RNA sequence: GAGAGG
DNA sequence: CGATCCTCTCGAT
């Protein structure tokens, strides 16, 4: 579709950044953090992005 | 009055089990939700629903 | 995750 | 890519 969904955007060149409320903190001890593996996982993409840029 | 029926009647070996009612009852209206979800939590012991 | 309940 | 439902308790990360 023309409008909705076009093959050349099945490849990825800007990705959506989900909000807090889709990947959640809050632990059982008030010392430490407590991330959702979503956060974990979308920082690991940033490290693997700015490594890539660095390279480049 | 007498039953008109004679008893199968003496003593049987029983056991208390553990499962009490008091240990199950449960009533939630209204309560703690979930962070994600915004559903209600889990189990008895939370006052899930 | 396992142990259990109907 | 499927593989009952719901319910409880426990221990451990």
């Amino acid at each position: 579709n023309e409008v909705f969904s076009r093959p050349e955007w099945m490849i990825l060149t800007c990705l959506p950044v989900p909000p807090p409320p889709v990947r959640p903190s809050i632990s059982f001890n008030e010392s430490q953090r407590g991330e959702d593996d979503l956060t974990f996982k979308l920082a690991d993409i940033l490290k693997a992005n700015i490594s890539l840029e660095t390279l480049e | 009055k007498k039953l008109m029926a004679q008893i199968f009647f003496g003593p049987t070996y029983y056991q208390r089990l553990r499962h009490m009612v008091d240990d199950k009852i449960h009533a939630r209206a209204r309560g703690p939700m979930q962070v994600l979800t915004r559903q209600p939590v889990e189990g008895r012991s939370r006052d899930g629903g």
